[PDB]
């Protein structure tokens, strides 16, 4: 196997509510937690009628979660997996890890111990932050922390939500976000991405839509994750460990972050037009408009991809229509790496929402990977921070939280070597 | 979480009439009555300015401090003004002077006891308190004195728990007084180094705000209160409700104080439409931000189009997409890249609420902490001098126990906070 | 015209007026005062004027030298204060007229009477 | 997509009634109604000259310009009266004295800044901007004078959107003022140098027209101005229909202005019978060529038959065969070789509609270029010196602000204007 | 295969409705899109029940195309394949070209090459354009332009209608002519040439009707354009492919233009006279009232002419009904050319629309060629050009578009050898 997952932060149970729905959906699981091993490794058969969730939820205002214990999947977890700390959130980092959050986390942990003992022999837990947050950045950071200790013989991957490139939300996000990356680096074991931006291009330019509820961009980080998880975790013809992720994916110790990207993004209403080539899908992948994430492929060379394929796909379609690719060039893969294709096959195909906007195929590709890109991304994410830090803009408020100039300055000069690495590891030959 | 209200002097205390008349509405609590609230929403968080007692009574938790019967006793005799718990009256009978200085060392010093007293009844209540709102006008006595020692006091007690402070700082082209720049310049003196966040209104930017955006031609007094205690309801109480992102009095401050003098603000409200014609509803949000971030609609006196920003704060509260608005907001920084301040790369704080003002469809606080503020408290600092120079009505000061020192002291003090607010102008 | 009191003006003044609406400050009008009488206060009045509340002492000062002098002639400060183009057209052209019939032969130094601001 | 009507003076207005009472007929908006469109294709475009607030409400997107209350409050105060938006009544209670100077220096030139304000209010609409229409009348103030200075304004805001005007140029035979020539020539001169389309309209070639082409005994102004707003709606709104070869206000530009001067044409509607008798249905369309072509039936006041065509533009409106339409054109460009230039292989500029006038079943408009406008300019021209070397009614320009070598540019640039002109009759 | 087909300008998609309707209409798809590989060719079987358009529409306004969405066929095309640019038209070719008409054209490339991957092995794109337009001319200009360089291992045979004789429309036409024709010239494979002007004498002379509607010309182009592309990638006794043109076509890289003719133009109401004779509509392609182009051949000596019949054909019949051409002398075939005579027989029978008025025989014959003919033509036209440039007319309002003295002056000299060119190659031995 199994594979818990903690959501943490408004964002990150928002997505948690909507990954967690998809899920239900395409395993015939009413929210009345019944349906009428496999898929184990994500939901325990606790009594004799339903399918508690394997996960948890921490918020510091109850707002969000409450609203789970509102609308049905209210019957889903358990009164006790929703975690929430009455007090105050606060978009700083600081206050979210050291100062309030610090106690819940033991709490929080408790769950992530209890939940994780009931199981058998798990794999890792799948946590769901929104990097530039007050509990999403702060707190998990030490949650993460807490747990690379405590199972350093597991995996950990952390599927976030990085910040918009320019449309961003937070005055501070920066700071929120430097600070996430630096104190869960030295922690995670593959973190995936998905700009909240960049997917919205994808809303607009591949599924036409300029009314996109936050309720959308999680259902379709609420798709490519249940093609990491759900259906990987369940058999298929090439199955793909999460193990296997982070060893495919992973070229170097750095958490190392890849990028989400899904296949068939098109519109219901759509629903009916000659169904998309295997070929067609395959080469959709090489688009930098179509991945989650607003750091098109401007250089970065890719080192590595796990193309994660569910539904009816012949090995051979793969096996050919990845060898297209290989011979592309224009798609520059790194130097040190001949092949890096991991070709990961599921049988059942995707599972689109009764009537959301999603088309609904009979095949999908959710191919995630590490590319030279992120180069940009950290980059322009990093030079953010100076300006502010530049001025201290909204020091006062993490400082009084118990934080120092330390942390800040020594935070940098972390990702300054993040920005050498995924510099170094690429770009040179 | 919590807040405590405080009702400092009289027109802090008229507007307190009005910031509670608004407010229950925006959570459905009539006069004596409960919770009628249309929806299960307004419930949920009021706690922030309520108390729990009967089971239909949630009673404002807020302070009356004057030393003018009077008044209170306009506002205890009037509408809602028979919801506040007797024990909230902390009124001081004596001559309630229109003397800084006799409400804050001789006359009000002595009723300060006798409302801390309370001021920690309430911040005891129950559950974490956040801070305390403080409405009061810094041109007279039970104002500017009283209410300005009253947080001296606060700030000893909690420095830990937040202090946004409303004041109504003098209005230029005429004023309601004649001493205004010495009741004046003594408070804003004990402004800039208590409360932690302060909005200034102008009773005159507010007639013409009102006059002009609102083609009203008779504004009362009771509207003007109503216009601002529309502001400060979009700005604490809103925030206390969900949101795709939501912030908080802190998320507030620690986004809009660059620099601790604790900087004066300038609220805007979003929809400020004249009532039946003007109903346009050109709401679909360019229409607000192109309201709020005029010059014309800042309830302060002076024009941010006169100097820089340091942190802007659109706290809107109604079913929006956080494109439309994050995008916006960009534009507008690039509209006025000029006036905006640069090293600060992103100067506005996007706040998102849910609910909207009860009756309307789309609305947004606006806290503006522009270095154009530094052009009022000039003027307020310019009245003093020539006044001063001459020792006018000092009599009435010092006859009350103060000094010629202490004059001294807050001009100057204030008078440099002119100065530094510069130093980012440029 | 604008274009002719203009150039007059600010050949007079050695001022820089683009516009007569710039005259609503009121200063250049108290130094036309100036250069007849030489009364007026020249340092109390604010040349440089950004702001309206300044320009209200400067039309104080004006009003006062027209009532020390005996000056019947109608200033209403409201009109010009705005810096309207046609109120101040019209008083700047009444000035000039009392400024030719007044104006003695002695020489005048607009830039030290200012303090060359 | 778009255009902003501008109703600038009382006549450019008196007939804003007019061009708006019919216009909107043409795209079923009643007085505050909606779109009772008696089809649903005048409604995929109206856009054009509307606004979507409620739902029920579009509201034309004009901007009425006037010194005069009395001349707004009778249009506001009748039928279609009141559909603009109060916003859009740019008054000036001052005295509209009809003087070009008082409406363009001293009196317009305050009210100027607060129509620029909506006319970018308006042009910030939505989608994209095309141009502005303009009316007024070059024989008075708030129309030569504040309306040609509205423009001047307009064309530096957005020296890219188009700029049409439909000018009253003064009438020969009598002038319906006595300065007339000086509020003319002054505003020509404008016009020359900003808008880049004008349609010139003669009061008394109107009369005419309106007189023995429509037995018409009893011409009053709402006739005039009904027939002029008939071949405006033919230009604009009609072309923003489909059509097997339509145009838009560029087309009609960029193949009528062979020399940026921006020259003005002469509009001629097609159907143009008396009521019961008349109404011959002559109108295959050979009776259409028929009708546009001839002298009379120019709104001009000059013949073309006295000088050559630079271009022309039947702007037909009503299913026709492309053969009919493309070959009469021709025949006529050869019946006529005298008159109609030689270095423009094809003069005309066939454009085509489909849906014709409402209630009619086929017509066209005509937007002739010709240089016999010369001999319009010469006269107005003339009218100016024979009383300029006088000074006539001068000392009312002046006196308001003015300079007598304003007079002597205007004349000259126009007199100029003449001149060019015969550069191509040659 | 296959061969695109891009309708540029209101014309070319006016034409395009028309020439695209009579196409279903004999491929048995209602505009459904549904019919109850042979024509694959030009149809993509999207699925699935459908059958997708194969082509594209470019309009700078929004009027004409947006008809197309309107009136059945509505279903026809996909809602994306109709491209446009809300902004403005503009009857000068450069603003349609240089200024915005930029704008628009990657995107418009796009489809083209999102649509040219979609397929198997395709032969090129029948570009449909107004010559003198500003959509039309500008454009296109460079959109074939584009094409030359990205697919220049294809065929480009760009159907034009070229400016009416004595009856053009815009007042700038030959500007606008002038230039589509020395931008497209070194980029086109065939240009197919049909005059608006001398079809309607075919409306008048051939089928009597002074009420021709745009929609009849359209039908009628509509029609000869059957004859290229549906029919003939439609199998037969003498199959000709788009290659095949250009090849038996032109004689010399100048993207030569052939003209089109089309033999039974009958009026319905003639419907049930006896029908006429395979030596009759021979015939009738030798006579210069009955060829879609004002270009009488007043001395034009042909080139090459490419018979495409369709119907019930006996080879002999035509390998006779030519032999009797080929020596009637009077029709006076270039020097060295031997045999210039395409013989391309299609089977199934023409298709005339249910009730306009066109005939409906059991065969016919859309004879197009090159011929030394349109020296004429281009001539007539190029001093049009001229007269205007002499005095540079409307040259302000391209100037002020993104051109210059250059574009003109030296787009003049470059059709100035087109018309040596067509006067070279022919006109001595
Ligand atoms: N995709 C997606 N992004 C979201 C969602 N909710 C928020 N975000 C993004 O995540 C960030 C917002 O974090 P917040 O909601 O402010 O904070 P939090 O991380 O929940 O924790 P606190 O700051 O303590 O409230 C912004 O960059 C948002 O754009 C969501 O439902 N889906
Ligand atoms: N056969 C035929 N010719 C047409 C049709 N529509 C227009 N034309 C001709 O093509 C030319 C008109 O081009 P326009 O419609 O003005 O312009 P466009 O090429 O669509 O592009 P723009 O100038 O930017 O609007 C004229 O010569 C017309 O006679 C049509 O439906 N069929
Ligand atoms: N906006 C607003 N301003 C008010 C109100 N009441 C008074 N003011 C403003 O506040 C200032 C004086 O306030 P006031 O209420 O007299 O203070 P006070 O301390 O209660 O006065 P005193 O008892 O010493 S005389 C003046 O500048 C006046 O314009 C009110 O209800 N609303
Ligand atoms: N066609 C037409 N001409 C009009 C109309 N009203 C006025 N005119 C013509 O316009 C000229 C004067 O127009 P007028 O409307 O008086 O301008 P104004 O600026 O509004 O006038 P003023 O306010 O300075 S006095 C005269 O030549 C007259 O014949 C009208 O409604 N229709």
């Amino acid at each position: 196997r199994e594979c818990i997952s903690i959501h943490v932060g408004q964002a990150g149970v928002q997505i948690g509510n909507a990954c967690w729905e998809l899920y239900c959906l395409e395993h015939g699981i009413q929210p009345d937690g019944q349906m009428p091993d496999s898929f184990n490794t994500f939901f325990s058969e606790t009594g004799a009628g339903k399918h508690v969730p394997r996960a948890v939820f921490v918020d510091l205002e109850p707002t969000v979660i409450d609203e789970v214990r509102t609308g049905t999947y209210r019957q889903l977890f358990h009164p006790e997996q929703l975690i929430t700390g009455k007090e105050d959130a606060a978009n700083n980092y600081a206050r979210g890890h050291y100062t309030i959050g610090k106690e819940i986390i033991d709490l929080v942990l408790d769950r992530i111990r209890k939940l994780a003992d009931q199981c058998t022999g798990l794999q890792g837990f799948s946590v769901f932050h929104s990097f530039g947050g007050g509990t999403g950045s702060g707190f998990t950071s030490l949650l993460m922390e807490r747990l690379s200790v405590d199972y350093g013989k597991k995996s950990k991957l952390e599927f976030s939500i990085y910040p918009a490139p320019q449309v961003s939300t937070a005055v501070v996000e920066p700071y929120n976000s430097i600070l996430t990356t630096h104190t869960t680096l030295e922690h995670s074991d593959c973190a995936f991405m998905v700009d909240n931006e960049a997917i919205y291009d994808i809303c607009r330019r591949n599924l036409d839509i300029e009314r996109p509820t936050y309720t959308n961009l999680n259902r379709l980080i609420g798709q490519i994750v249940s093609s990491i998880t759900a259906s990987l975790r369940f058999d298929g013809a090439l199955n793909v460990d999460l193990t296997e992720f982070q060893t495919n994916l992973v070229p170097y110790p750095r958490g190392h972050f890849p990028l989400a990207t899904y296949a068939p993004v098109i519109s219901a209403e759509k629903a009916y037009h000659e169904q998309l080539s295997v070929a067609e899908i395959t080469n959709a992948c090489f688009e930098p408009a179509n991945q989650m994430v607003k750091c098109d492929p401007r250089h970065g060379k890719y080192m590595a991809c796990c193309l994660l394929y569910r539904g009816d796909v012949v090995p051979k379609d793969v096996n050919a229509a990845i060898a297209t690719i290989k011979t592309k060039r224009t798609i520059q893969f790194v130097d040190w790496c001949p092949t890096g294709f991991k070709v990961g096959i599921n049988y059942e195909p995707p599972t689109v929402v009764p009537g959301g906007d999603l088309a609904k195929v009979q095949r999908a590709v959710c191919m995630l990977s590490n590319t030279t890109a992120i180069a940009e991304a950290w980059a322009r994410l990093d030079h953010k921070f100076d300006l502010m830090y530049a001025k201290r803009a909204f020091v006062h408020w993490y400082v009084g939280e118990g934080m120092e100039e330390g942390e800040f300055s020594e935070a940098r000069e972390d990702m300054a070597a993040l920005e050498k690495d995924y510099e170094e590891v690429g770009v040179d030959s | 979480r919590e807040i405590v209200h405080i009702q400092a002097g009289q027109c802090g205390n008229q507007i307190g009439a009005k910031f509670w008349e608004v407010i229950s509405d925006e959570h459905g609590i009539d006069p004596t009555g409960s919770y009628h609230g249309d929806s299960d929403l307004q419930l949920e968080r009021i706690n922030v300015y309520y108390n729990e007692a009967a089971g239909n009574k949630y009673v404002p938790r807020a302070i009356l401090v004057d030393l003018e019967p009077g008044t209170m006793d306009s506002v205890r005799s009037g509408p809602f003004g028979q919801i506040f718990r007797p024990d909230n009256f902390v009124f001081g009978q004596s001559g309630a002077g229109n003397n800084w200085a006799k409400g804050h060392y001789t006359e009000g010093a002595e009723l300060v006891d006798s409302v801390l007293d309370v001021v920690r009844k309430e911040s005891e209540s129950c559950d974490c308190l956040q801070g305390f709102q403080l409405t009061h006008s810094l041109g007279g006595g039970t104002g500017s004195g009283m209410g300005t020692l009253l947080i001296s006091k606060i700030r000893e007690e909690y420095p830990d728990r937040i202090m946004n402070t409303f004041s109504v700082v003098p209005s230029p082209k005429v004023s309601d007084t004649v001493v205004e720049p010495y009741n004046a310049t003594l408070s804003v003196h004990q402004l800039v180094e208590n409360t932690d966040e302060t909005y200034c209104i102008d009773n005159e930017a507010l007639y013409d705000i009102c006059f002009r955006t609102l083609k009203l031609t008779t504004p009362t007094y009771g509207d003007l209160n109503h216009l601002v205690s529309a502001t400060m309801s979009g700005v604490t109480t809103c925030l206390r409700f969900p949101g795709q992102l939501n912030a908080d009095l802190r998320k507030l401050a620690v986004n809009m104080v660059p620099f601790p003098r604790l900087h004066f603000f300038m609220p805007g409200f979003a929809p400020l439409t004249s009532r039946g014609s003007q109903q346009y509803r050109a709401l679909t949000v360019p229409e607000l931000t192109q309201q709020m971030f005029d010059a014309k609609n800042m309830m302060a006196a002076c024009d941010p189009r006169h100097g820089r920003y340091l942190t802007v704060a659109a706290v809107f509260r109604g079913r929006m997409s956080m494109k439309e608005v994050d995008e916006q907001m960009l534009n507008v920084q690039n509209k006025n890249s000029s006036y905006f301040v640069e090293w600060i790369p992103n100067n506005v704080k996007t706040a998102v609420c849910d609910i909207p003002p009860r009756g309307l469809k789309m609305s947004a606080t606006f806290i503006g902490n522009s270095t154009a503020i530094q052009e009022l408290f000039k003027r307020i600092s310019e009245q003093f001098t020539a006044m001063f120079r001459r020792k006018a009505f000092l009599h009435w000061y010092t006859g009350e126990g103060m000094d010629e020192m202490e004059f001294t002291e807050a001009e100057s003090n204030m008078n440099d906070l002119v100065s530094e607010y510069q130093q980012y102008q440029d | 015209s604008r274009q002719e009191l203009l150039a007059w003006i600010n050949q007079v003044t050695s001022l820089g007026l683009t516009r007569i609406e710039d005259c609503g400050k009121g200063y250049a009008m108290i130094q036309i005062f100036d250069s007849i009488y030489q009364d007026i206060p020249l340092k109390k009045v604010n040349f440089e004027c950004n702001n309206e509340y300044q320009y209200i002492n400067n039309w104080k000062v004006l009003q006062q030298v027209f009532l020390k002098k005996g000056i019947d002639k109608v200033v209403d400060p409201e009109r010009l204060s705005r810096c309207k183009m046609q109120d101040n057209l019209e008083f700047v052209q009444w000035a000039k007229r009392f400024w030719d019939q007044y104006y003695p032969g002695g020489d005048y130094d607009a830039l030290a009477r200012r303090g060359n601001r």
